[PDB]
């Protein structure tokens, strides 16, 4: 009924004698600069607006009530809050605010700021917030006590409010949450924006009198005096600037770079680990609201034309693994046949499900790697004909109208897109025309949010358990959240996610629910699976030291520090 | 996803 730490599933790892995380050096020295790259551009400082392209790190301008550890899927520890009292079912919580908590101007962070902040999101925030927290109230019941009440049980929904940025009312009463900010807002975190050039760079400086520098959660972190982001229009120019020493650290997402271009003794450290944790996955989203992709058979046939084995062997040094789950590399992935609990959940909806949900394990198409896979292309032709798209001349045309089968692939100019022309060529050999349109970072963001595309690449970020966030990306009423990439409004999806959001905090029930959802999402071919790898490929100039232990769920760069003895050996 | 638009 009163705790200092929370976890959505199970018990917090740091529930007892919590002085600092396992993955930090508590004695880490302060000072020095780390310079990072970002791709594309930015035009404002408000991560929470309805429009705009927010600057790098602008989702970390503010401290929150509790903050998550990085070696656990979802555990929360004191930051602005000291502790909380709560009901058994987590449907109400009273949070005690640290009386030392301060904004950057030295003014106190109070319960009224938290109440103001919740109402600000409810009335001027992204439209999914007021949908998720409809019926929730957040009330300052004392100068430093805030009471949160949910209209229905939602342990995760409660805990996720602990991650809300806490806004200073004295600043935000004069700015709509929905408007971009040309200038950084009054904030509170361990780093403050101190200079910038719109579209080019942002410099963060360490707040040397940060009120919380010595909380267990912050010990050994936030060590650099400044963090600089420099923007680059494409990744190849960024990679060449890295090797020239223009910034300090690179996460290598390109197989060819890693295989062939980390050359020149090279002083730069190269590091390949391996994360056994939940994985980000790449997909190509079918906009199923447009006629070209409304037939599941057409989406299946176009998926068959994507020859991953050829690409992996001929282009990518066999580095990649095929995406095949929305819960990739977790126990929630549907990699076995449905068990009895799953069939109880799925059989009621048998007539609105592909039959393969019950009889097969989902397997993205496999080719020989030779190119020109006969079996897969013949099957795509067979499916296209059945859906009414037939060859006249070289071009596939609708059987009744004669309209060509054609669509636009929308692409960020900034990415390496070696796979694109091989895919275009495969589709052309089926009589399908795919136009390629590369656009700038602000165009990509705007059109991705509005779903103004036929197809575009989308990253499905790691999801270690079936979180209530699933409804924002998949459920019918959240269709305009900007996270529903295919545009799907399905009562099958809705029913399974309604069950998932009613099983928050309950692993026993989420286990068959997540697998069941995985089957529905994969077997309907809403998106075309690309690839991932369970390796972190990193390189950095040798000016840093690191704790002995790396956190499970991030790279832990915020635990690194500037090593004056290593830096001294560099030019 | 509840507090900001995709990037």
């Amino acid at each position: 009924k009163e705790s200092y730490a929370f976890a959505v599933l199970g018990e917090p790892r740091y529930a007892f004698n919590f002085n600092h995380f396992d993955y930090v050096n508590p004695a880490a020295p302060k000072g020095g600069q780390i310079t990072l790259s970002a791709l594309g551009t930015f035009d404002n400082f408000n991560r929470y607006a309805l429009r705009g392209n927010p600057g790098a790190r602008t989702e970390q301008l503010y401290d929150t009530l509790f903050t998550t550890s990085d070696d656990e899927p979802g555990s929360y520890y004191p930051l602005i809050a000291e502790s909380a009292r709560y009901a058994d079912d987590y449907s109400w919580v009273e949070v005690a605010i640290n009386p030392r908590a301060r904004f950057h101007d030295g003014s106190p962070i109070t319960a009224r700021d938290v109440e103001f902040t919740f109402q600000k999101f409810m009335t001027e925030g992204v439209p999914q917030f007021r949908l998720v927290y409809k019926g929730t109230t957040v009330k300052a019941i004392a100068p430093l006590t805030v009471r949160i009440e949910l209209a229905k049980p939602g342990k995760e929904d409660m805990l996720s409010l602990f991650s809300l940025p806490v806004f200073p009312e004295k600043y935000w009463k004069d700015h709509k949450l929905s408007d971009p900010l040309a200038t950084p807002p009054l904030a509170s975190g361990p780093y403050r924006v101190t200079s910038w050039k719109m579209g080019q760079n942002i410099v963060y400086s360490r707040v040397k009198d940060y009120w919380a520098a010595n909380l267990p959660v912050n010990r050994g972190r936030w060590n650099f005096d400044t963090i600089r982001y420099d923007y680059y229009l494409d990744d190849n120019v960024a990679f060449e600037a890295f090797k020239a020493g223009a910034f300090d650290l690179r996460m290598e997402n390109d197989a060819k770079n890693w295989a062939t271009r980390y050359t020149g003794n090279f002083y730069i450290i190269k590091d390949e680990q391996k994360n056994e944790s939940a994985q980000d996955t790449r997909w190509l989203a079918f906009n199923i609201q447009r006629p070209v992709f409304s037939d599941r058979r057409v989406r299946e046939a176009i998926t068959l034309a994507f020859d991953f084995e050829w690409m992996n062997k001929a282009l990518f040094y066999n580095a990649w693994s095929r995406t095949n789950s929305y819960f990739q590399n977790t126990e929630y992935a549907a990699r076995n046949y449905p068990d009895a609990a799953e069939l109880v959940l799925l059989a009621p909806m048998k007539k609105d499900l592909p039959s393969e949900v019950f009889t097969q394990i989902y397997q993205p198409p496999v080719s020989k790697g030779d190119g020109y896979d006969r079996d897969n292309l013949l099957k795509a032709d067979k499916l296209l004909n059945e859906a009414g798209w037939v060859l006249k001349g070289q071009q596939r045309v609708n059987a009744t109208t004669g309209q060509p089968l054609s669509f636009e692939l929308l692409l960020p100019a900034s990415s390496n897109s070696q796979w694109v022309l091989p895919f275009q060529h495969s589709l052309q050999r089926l009589g399908i025309n795919m136009d390629i349109r590369k656009v700038d970072n602000s165009q990509i963001t705007n059109r991705m949010r509005s779903r103004d595309y036929d197809m575009m690449p989308r990253v499905w970020r790691a999801m270690p358990w079936p979180s209530s966030d699933l409804q924002i990306a998949w459920s019918s009423e959240y269709i305009n959240s900007t996270y529903n990439a295919p545009g799907v409004q399905s009562p099958v999806i809705d029913s399974l996610i309604n069950q998932i959001i009613a099983a928050q905090g309950n692993k026993e029930k989420l286990l068959p629910l997540g697998r069941a959802l995985d089957r529905v999402l994969t077997w309907n071919y809403y998106m075309l699976p690309m690839w991932y790898m369970a390796e972190d490929r990193l390189a950095w100039w040798d000016k840093f030291s690191q704790p002995a232990v790396r956190p499970i769920y991030s790279l832990g760069i915020d635990t690194w520090w500037y090593d004056v003895n290593k830096a001294a050996k560099l030019p | 996803m509840r507090t900001g638009n995709a990037x």
